[PDB]
């Protein structure tokens, strides 16, 4: 059993003087993403679209473009520094979907209450020709 | 003391205020462009937008033109000038009727750069559009039709 | 903080255990081989140092070395063309009749045929006509015996011995401190005021105590041999003072400051030598003598030891404004810590110097008789707009090297890259529209004239006698540059150049020198593609170091490296999203500029300078002045400048240029054998030899290193690298040919 | 001195000497005898 | 003679190419002293073309109209010169060439690193090997008839 | 503050940066007049119609009618026709 | 979206999530391998497909496949 964390607003953002690598209307009529961490203090930290950032100490909340921008900081939050992080998606209507880590743990570390998807119980060689599954909407790894 | 700043505050949108952008004069003088004016109806913004582009295209079709030497026809080389004020007006009509539907709301911000909330501009709407492309229009050919009156007493005829 | 020299013994030990273990430097390559791609990995990363390691001093220690290899092999280079100068020339034949002797240095043996290459060059030699301008620069130099030469090609044979001892030296025995690298003051206070300086200097020194005395014997028609040797007239004044009589001062009006008195060998008359057609070796000594001056003054800039001078890093600092923040902040600790970054802004500026003396050496020939050897100067200007515009490709490479490898903000950060880096965007979305607006009002207008000709309707081109595009403002400056000798350059006698002031035409031996070019509405046009091309060029080199970190498509691609071959089929595809796959785009361009310069250079030169001139002063130029009726539209280059002028190449069979034929075919052939690497890709090729490694385990005769296709990169670099080579010696083949034939 | 002669042995090292001595074989075989289109012996 | 060509010695084409060779030959030497050592160039040129042209007509070579040699590969044994003698000069080469090759690679293959032996060659084990070549087509026809040529099941 | 669940327009930037939302400067009569006369301009199909018949019998009008001393197509051929390489 | 599958001839060395740089893969628990755990794609509406994880697997043959399907404004890595 785990809960994923609200994202709280109000929670500060890195000092940062702006670039041209951040929002655009997809933001605002499609979608979005937000990570958040907590830091020990005031780093410098690349930011995965512009140049440099502060990072400040305590939550820092992020708003980015792509959910790939995200897992990419993160890692490098992760690694660099040695920081905790989760990001989340989130929509127009103002509703928010957490995203990563999706179980609390991160998905390298085998969790058990995690349930098989797309797994196929055979030899990758083993599937089937094409004209078995002509005219069928199905793929031979679908199967 | 520093001259470039994020956008309106806010430096994970991405762009930045410079005096290209933001500035007293350029803001005043696009806040009094046509194009500009949420408030007012689309037609007069066509007619205003029409009136100096149809005016402004009789010049190079004129002086650049296959006719451009045989000054009996030269001048009337703005027949072309209209041709193209055709041309565009089609390229709006079937801009806005394939970007807005009958019934659908305006897709203008509704949002002030102070975070107050405004009206959104019905140029955005199927019908501002449609009244846009007429004001676009019907101001083109009058500019072109201005233009081409007047082939007198001026150093580039 | 006190400047001194620093050095370690015995770092590293001299040794063949080494030499007999490939890939010693890499810790993965020297485990050898379990496939074919091993090979080519320990050929393209043995110069990668910072790869090898990440020590700065060990790197610092392998760069300076081997720029000690690298002039070794420059003197060992020096030495073949004065040896062959001595040996293998026609120098002293050509140097009594140079206007009509054809320089030639290199001999070949009559083995298979190729004997016919030794062609009839003047002087009673056979041989091979040589287009590098030695001959000019021996004569500049007061040079009369093959002796001098030998003793010249000895000199260079030891320094390419002391080079190479002093790379193993500083390699193996004494290496220099990462400390004694890093004092850049003392390094610029060195070459600007030590190397330059004294340079200069000397050079200055050999001239007005040998070249400008010994060109007077020549240029008096005195047989060489004839001609007092050089230190005879060091030892008695009394020959100088015969040709120059204010040696007679001895000195004095120098500490005297009557330096006025030295107007006779010291002048700035400017413009040419009518005789040879070269630049007043007089003005030519006194440059080198002020310039000495300059860069000795320049010497004293940096404070090293004793307090005076300037510190770089303060100045850097001091460098701030509204705009930039608190811009130069932070340089000095990245240009004394990174090594592609010094390798960046040196090859762009170098590259840019060779462009630039590529136009001067034409504008201004430095040497006698060089003016109108046209196979000389064609060869000249085209070689050094090449090196330039590689170097500066190189230059690209090198910044993104360091953006991926060396940058850090959270380490050496400095205010204006991160801006820069902040608005990168804005940048690129800018010069992209100014390379779609360039290239519509430049090369579009010549579509527009190629469609106008072929419909019948001269009148409406962009031409001269149609729609005038006149070059108002280069048409300005030249009239003033013609002007200025008496107004604005009392001083100066003459014009700056012979293609500024209107007359003066300089003709050696029936053949111009100089005369004014003509500017037109085809060079209006020809000059709007050159702008085109370079801008073209610096969005894909400034768009590959800007994006190397991140971009919106791939947020860690400095994680991927500076070299690799894409992220994936994913995103839509993300095939040369590196920035080696930029530098490899834009040496294409390069390629394209380049070309079109050089092709403007040979059209130009032939149509509206060069050529022959009547006893009552009537040129007739190469070709018929068609440059500006003719250049102003495609099918114009196409017919009037390649099928035209390629005529000599495809004719030289029988002859002895038909080595230019031989290799106009061949890099036409290697060229299109680039489009197979670079058409394709290795996957193809992978399975393909699946097949073929297939057949060779059936025979037993299957090799251990497994065989495997060229990875993505090289695929894209053997690719690149065969196009240039076709392309570029194509274009050599066909100037030469071309050049050597009707000059 | 072993390590030298292992040096010289490597790709192409010997790929030089081999086909340096392979060229001046068919330079000389080409200089006493020139041209030829056939096998003149039978 | 063979397909409408004829014999070189009887070409009169090939007698006036040979003569325009000469005369351009010596057209160059006018311009230099017989003494000089352009001049003894370009008559050692002179006496090997006369060579080459009558060595050509001599072994019987047919010409074209164009008056140069034509090759008959067809097997014609008035030609075998032209190409069925050097061919199979050729083949014997090439064969040890490969041959030698091939056993330099079984020789190496059992090695505990066989690639090292294929960047860095073992020049004693190439000298031993390289004289096999001399009588490569009956070992290479001694292992075709005992199974050791080709690889099993492959 | 720059994040708000509640207001993404301002979270997301959705702004009119350069629109005046002031009334009109221009004064009617003149605004009635292009209202009045622009008005059968303003329903989209119709114009596209008007615009695609309107502009396309106009060109054929104007080709139809072109005179010679403007095309060198109508005018024709005024020299005497030439002779091929071998025919006519 | 793009189609990703696991096979069974997965050996659990993780690789294959660590190198996604979207967050599609994860690990669950599995008794086929001594690792006890088996590669799983429960969130391929992220995928982008770059196929890093099949640059990461280590069984012949692959493990992890992406079969590169329908693209969408996340396949195509649009900020935009
Ligand atoms: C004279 C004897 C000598 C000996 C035995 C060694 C021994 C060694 N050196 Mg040293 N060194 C020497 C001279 C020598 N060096 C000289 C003269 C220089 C000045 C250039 C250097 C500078 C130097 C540096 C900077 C480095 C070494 C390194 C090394 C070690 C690596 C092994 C190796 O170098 O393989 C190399 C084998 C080669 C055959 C290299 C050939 C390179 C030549 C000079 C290029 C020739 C250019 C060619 C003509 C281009 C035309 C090509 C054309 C035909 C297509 C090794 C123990 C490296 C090291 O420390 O290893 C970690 C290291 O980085 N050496
Ligand atoms: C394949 C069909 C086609 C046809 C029939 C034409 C016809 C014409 N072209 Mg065009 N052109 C074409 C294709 C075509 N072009 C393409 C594919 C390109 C891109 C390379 C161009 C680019 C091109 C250029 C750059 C120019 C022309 C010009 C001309 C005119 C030159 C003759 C003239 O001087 O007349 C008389 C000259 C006049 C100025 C009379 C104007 C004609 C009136 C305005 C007709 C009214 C138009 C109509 C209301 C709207 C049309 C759209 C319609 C479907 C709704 C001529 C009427 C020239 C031109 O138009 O001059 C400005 C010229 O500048 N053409
Ligand atoms: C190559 C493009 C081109 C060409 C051929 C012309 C040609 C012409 N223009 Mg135009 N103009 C252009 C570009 C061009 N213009 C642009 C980019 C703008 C800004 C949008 C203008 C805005 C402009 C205005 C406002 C007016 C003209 C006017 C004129 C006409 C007479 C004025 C003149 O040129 O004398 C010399 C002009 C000087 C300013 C000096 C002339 C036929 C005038 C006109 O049409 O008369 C009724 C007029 O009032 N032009
Ligand atoms: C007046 C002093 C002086 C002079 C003349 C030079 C000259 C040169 N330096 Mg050096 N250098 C100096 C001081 C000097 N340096 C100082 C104070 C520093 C900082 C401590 C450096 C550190 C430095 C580095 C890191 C490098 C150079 C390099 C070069 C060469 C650049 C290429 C070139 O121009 O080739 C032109 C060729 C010539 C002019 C031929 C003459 C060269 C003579 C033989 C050397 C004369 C100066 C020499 C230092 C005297 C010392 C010899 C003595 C100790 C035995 C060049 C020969 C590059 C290099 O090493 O290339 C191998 C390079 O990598 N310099
Ligand atoms: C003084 C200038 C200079 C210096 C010192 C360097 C130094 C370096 N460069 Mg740079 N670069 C330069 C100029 C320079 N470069 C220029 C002018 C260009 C434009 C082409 C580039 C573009 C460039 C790229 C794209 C890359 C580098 C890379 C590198 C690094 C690896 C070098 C290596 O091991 O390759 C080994 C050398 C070879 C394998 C030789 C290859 C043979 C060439 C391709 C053929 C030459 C043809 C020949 C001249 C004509 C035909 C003769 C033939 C028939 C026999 C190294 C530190 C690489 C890197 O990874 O950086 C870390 C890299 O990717 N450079
Ligand atoms: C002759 C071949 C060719 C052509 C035409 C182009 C064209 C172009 N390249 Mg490319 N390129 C080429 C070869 C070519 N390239 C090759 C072989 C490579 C591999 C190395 C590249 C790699 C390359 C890179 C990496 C880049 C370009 C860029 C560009 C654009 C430069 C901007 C510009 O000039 O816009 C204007 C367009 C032209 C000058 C083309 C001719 C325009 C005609 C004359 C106008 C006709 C219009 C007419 C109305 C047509 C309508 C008819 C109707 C029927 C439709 C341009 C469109 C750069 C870019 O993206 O742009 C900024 C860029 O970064 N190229
Ligand atoms: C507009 C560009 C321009 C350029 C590029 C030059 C270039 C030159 N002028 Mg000059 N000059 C100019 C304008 C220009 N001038 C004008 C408009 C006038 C008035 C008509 C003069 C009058 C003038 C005189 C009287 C002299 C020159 C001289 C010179 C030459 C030596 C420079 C010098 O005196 O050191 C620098 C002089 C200084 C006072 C220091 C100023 C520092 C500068 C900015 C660096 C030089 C090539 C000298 C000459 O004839 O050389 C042979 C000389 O005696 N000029
Ligand atoms: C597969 C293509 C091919 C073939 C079949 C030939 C065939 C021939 N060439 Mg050519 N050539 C080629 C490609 C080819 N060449 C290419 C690509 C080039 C450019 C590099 C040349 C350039 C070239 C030149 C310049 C010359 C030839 C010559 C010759 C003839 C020399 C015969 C000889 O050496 O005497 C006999 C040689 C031997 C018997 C050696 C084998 C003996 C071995 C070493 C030992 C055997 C021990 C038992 C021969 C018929 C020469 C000639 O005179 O033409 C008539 C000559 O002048 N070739
Ligand atoms: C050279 C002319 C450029 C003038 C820039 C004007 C100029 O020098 O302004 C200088 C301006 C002032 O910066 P600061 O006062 O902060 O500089 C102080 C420190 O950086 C230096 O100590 O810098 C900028 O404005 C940032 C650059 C933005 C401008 C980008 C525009 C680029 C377009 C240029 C290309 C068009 C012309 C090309 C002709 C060759
Ligand atoms: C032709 C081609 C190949 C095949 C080309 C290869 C494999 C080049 C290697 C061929 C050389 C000849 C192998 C070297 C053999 C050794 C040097 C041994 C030679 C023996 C003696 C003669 C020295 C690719 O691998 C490839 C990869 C990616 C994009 C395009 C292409 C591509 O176009
Ligand atoms: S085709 Fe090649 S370069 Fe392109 S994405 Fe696929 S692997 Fe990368
Ligand atoms: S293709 Fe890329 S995004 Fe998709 S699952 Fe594999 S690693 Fe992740
Ligand atoms: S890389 Fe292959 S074996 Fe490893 S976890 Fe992924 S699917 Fe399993």
């Amino acid at each position: 059993g785990f809960t994923p964390p609200e994202l709280d607003p109000n929670t500060p953002s890195p000092i940062f003087g702006g670039s041209t690598g951040g929002l655009l209307r997809k933001a605002q009529v499609e979608e979005f993403y937000v990570i958040t961490w907590e830091s020990p203090k005031e780093q410098i930290f690349e930011m995965p679209t512009g140049g440099a950032a502060i990072m400040r100490e305590g939550p820092n909340l992020l708003k980015l473009a792509r959910k790939e921008q995200c897992l990419a900081l993160g890692t490098r939050l992760r690694s660099k520094y040695k920081i905790k992080y989760q990001f989340y998606r989130v929509f127009p209507s103002g509703e928010v979907q957490y995203l990563h880590p999706k179980d609390g743990v991160y998905p390298e570390k085998v969790n058990p209450g995690r349930q098989g998807v797309g797994v196929n119980f055979r030899s990758i060689g083993k599937n089937v020709s094409p004209i078995e599954v002509k005219f069928t909407g199905k793929q031979p790894y679908d199967l | 003391y520093q001259v470039v700043q994020p956008i309106n505050g806010d430096p994970f949108i991405g762009s930045l205020e410079t005096p290209v952008t933001s500035s007293p004069l350029v803001a005043w003088y696009l806040s009094n462009l046509p194009g500009y004016r949420t408030a007012v109806n689309p037609l007069l913004r066509g007619i205003e937008v029409g009136l100096a582009h149809g005016f402004l295209l009789v010049g190079p079709f004129v002086k650049a033109g296959p006719l451009r030497n045989t000054e009996i026809a030269g001048q009337a080389g703005s027949l072309a000038a209209g041709g193209l004020v055709v041309i565009l007006s089609i390229c709006l009509t079937i801009y806005g009727i394939s970007s807005f539907n009958e019934g659908d709301p305006s897709t203008a911000p509704s949002l002030t750069l102070t975070g107050r909330k405004k009206q959104p501009d019905q140029l955005q709407t199927a019908d501002g559009w449609a009244k846009f492309t007429g004001g676009f229009f019907f101001g083109g050919i009058s500019g072109v039709i201005w233009a081409f009156f007047l082939l007198y007493v001026l150093d580039l005829p | 903080p006190e400047v001194k020299i620093l050095v370690d013994r015995d770092p590293i030990k001299t040794s063949f255990e080494q030499w007999a273990k490939p890939g010693h430097f890499s810790r993965t390559i020297a485990k050898g081989p379990d496939t074919t791609t091993w090979i080519w990995n320990l050929h393209a990363d043995a110069h990668d140092f910072d790869s090898h390691t990440s020590d700065l001093e060990e790197i610092s220690r392998k760069v300076f070395s081997a720029h000690f290899g690298q002039l070794s092999i420059i003197f060992l280079w020096l030495s073949g063309m004065y040896f062959h100068g001595a040996r293998f020339s026609n120098y002293e034949a050509w140097l009594n009749d140079p206007t009509h002797i054809r320089p030639s240095a290199q001999v070949v043996w009559p083995i298979v045929g190729q004997e016919i290459l030794n062609g009839d060059v003047g002087g009673g030699f056979r041989g091979i006509q040589i287009t590098s301008g030695f001959f000019q620069i021996w004569r500049a130099s007061g040079i009369t015996s093959e002796l001098q030469l030998y003793c010249t090609a000895i000199g260079a044979l030891v320094f390419a011995a002391l080079m190479l001892f002093a790379g193993w030296f500083h390699y193996h025995k004494a290496a220099p401190k990462l400390v004694w690298f890093q004092d850049v003051e003392s390094m610029l206070n060195h070459h600007l005021a030590g190397l330059l300086g004294l340079g200069s200097l000397s050079w200055a020194g050999h001239q007005v105590h040998v070249s400008l005395p010994i060109n007077q014997f020549l240029n008096a028609g005195v047989d060489p041999k004839e001609i007092p040797l050089p230190h005879e007239f060091i030892l008695n004044r009394d020959l100088l003072a015969q040709l120059y009589p204010s040696f007679a001062e001895g000195a004095t009006p120098f500490f005297t400051l009557n330096w006025s008195k030295y107007a006779d060998f010291l002048t700035f008359r400017g413009g040419l030598d009518p005789l040879t057609g070269g630049l007043w070796l007089t003005d030519i000594a006194h440059h080198h003598l002020a310039i000495a001056i300059l860069f000795l003054i320049a010497g004293h800039m940096y404070r090293t030891n004793w307090g005076i001078g300037h510190g770089i890093k303060d100045i850097l600092e001091a460098h701030k404004g509204p705009f930039t923040g608190q811009g130069h902040k932070g340089l000095y600790e990245i240009l004394t810590t990174s090594w592609h970054a010094q390798l960046s802004i040196n090859l762009a500026m170098l590259g840019s110097l060779t462009i630039i003396v590529a136009h001067h050496m034409y504008a201004m020939p430095p040497y006698p008789y060089l003016a109108t050897d046209y196979g000389t100067q064609l060869s000249l200007f085209t070689h050094h707009m090449w090196i330039g515009g590689f170097l500066i490709v190189g230059a690209a490479a090198h910044a993104a090297i360091f953006m991926v490898r060396d940058y850090d903000p959270t380490t050496r950060y400095n205010d204006l890259l991160d801006r820069v880096l902040r608005h990168r965007d804005a940048i690129i979305s800018h010069l992209n529209w100014v390379c779609i607006f360039l290239g519509f009002h430049s090369f579009g207008l010549y579509i527009h004239n190629d469609t106008m000709s072929a419909l019948g309707r001269p009148q409406d081109m962009f031409s001269d006698t149609a729609i005038q595009l006149q070059p108002v403002f280069a048409q300005w400056i030249q009239n003033t540059h013609a002007l200025a000798p008496g107004t604005t350059a009392p001083g100066a006698t003459t014009s700056t150049s012979l293609t500024w002031g209107g007359g003066d035409l300089v003709s050696v031996g029936g053949k111009v020198a100089l005369l004014p070019i003509p500017l037109g509405t085809a060079d209006f046009l020809v000059h709007h593609i050159h702008a085109f091309t370079i801008h073209v060029t610096v969005l894909i080199l400034l768009k590959g170091v800007l994006f190397a970190r991140s971009s919106r498509l791939i947020p860690d691609k400095a994680n991927l490296g500076f070299r690799f071959p894409c992220d994936g089929p994913g995103r839509g595809g993300t095939c040369q999203v590196s920035a080696w796959d930029h530098v490899f785009l834009g040496l294409f361009w390069m390629y394209n500029a380049i070309s079109v310069v050089i092709f403007h250079f040979s059209w130009k030169m032939q149509s509206d300078v060069w050529g022959s001139i009547n006893d009552q002063g009537v040129v007739t130029h190469i070709t018929g002045g068609n440059f500006a009726q003719s250049s102003i539209t495609i099918n114009g280059w196409l017919r009037d400048f390649l099928w035209a002028q390629a005529s000599q190449v495809i004719q030289s069979y029988g002859s002895s240029l038909s080595a230019y034929g031989l290799f106009f075919l061949g890099a036409h052939f290697v060229w299109a054998f680039s489009l197979m690497f670079l058409f394709s890709g290795r996957g193809y090729w992978q399975e393909l030899i699946e097949s073929i490694v297939w057949a060779h385990n059936k025979l037993k005769v299957a090799p251990a290193t497994q065989p495997r296709a060229l990875s993505i990169v090289q695929g894209r670099a053997v690719g690149v690298t065969h196009y240039l080579l076709g392309g570029i010696a194509t274009t050599w083949a066909f100037f030469l040919a071309r050049i050597i034939a009707v000059g | 001195m072993r390590d030298l002669k292992t040096y010289l042995s490597v790709a192409p090292v010997a790929s030089t000497l081999w086909f340096a001595a392979l060229a001046g074989l068919l330079i000389e075989i080409n200089r006493f005898f020139p041209d030829a289109l056939t096998f003149p012996f039978f | 003679d063979i397909a409408g060509l004829t014999p070189c010695k009887d070409s009169k084409q090939f007698a006036k190419r040979e003569k325009q060779s000469i005369k351009k030959l010596e057209s160059s030497l006018k311009l230099y002293a017989p003494d000089s050592a352009p001049a003894l160039a370009i008559n050692a040129t002179i006496e090997k073309t006369k060579r080459r042209f009558d060595n050509y007509g001599k072994q019987g070579l047919l010409c074209g109209a164009d008056g140069l040699p034509h090759l008959i590969v067809s097997g014609d044994q008035r030609h075998w010169g032209e190409f069925i003698t050097p061919g199979i000069l050729f083949l014997y080469i090439a064969g040890w060439i490969g041959w030698v090759g091939r056993s330099y690679l079984i020789a190496i293959r059992d090695d505990k690193k066989p690639t090292q032996k294929e960047i860095i060659i073992d020049v004693p084990l190439a000298t031993r090997l390289v004289f096999r070549g001399f009588s490569w087509p009956i070992a290479a026809y001694r292992e075709l008839l005992n199974g050791e040529l080709v690889a099993k099941d492959v | 503050v720059y994040f708000d669940l509640e207001d993404l327009g301002n979270t997301t930037g959705q702004w009119d940066l350069y629109g005046s939302d002031a009334p009109s400067p221009y004064n009617s009569l003149q605004s009635k007049f292009f209202e009045t006369f622009a008005a059968p301009f303003t329903k989209r199909g119709l114009l596209l119609k008007f615009l695609i018949l309107g502009g396309g019998s106009t060109l054929a009008y104007f080709s139809a009618t072109a005179s010679g001393d403007i095309l060198p197509i109508k005018k024709g051929p005024q020299l005497p026709p030439q002779l091929g390489p071998r025919l006519g | 979206s793009h189609s990703v599958k696991i096979y069974d001839t997965c050996i659990g060395c993780t690789q294959c999530v660590r190198a996604c740089p979207t967050d599609v893969l994860e690990m669950i628990p599995w008794g086929g391998c001594k690792a006890k755990q088996i590669a799983s794609a429960p969130r391929t509406e992220d995928c982008v497909g770059c196929k890093r994880c099949e640059s990461a697997c280590p069984t012949d043959f692959l493990s992890v496949r992406v079969y590169l399907w329908h693209e969408t404004t996340r396949s195509m890595g649009l900020a935009y």
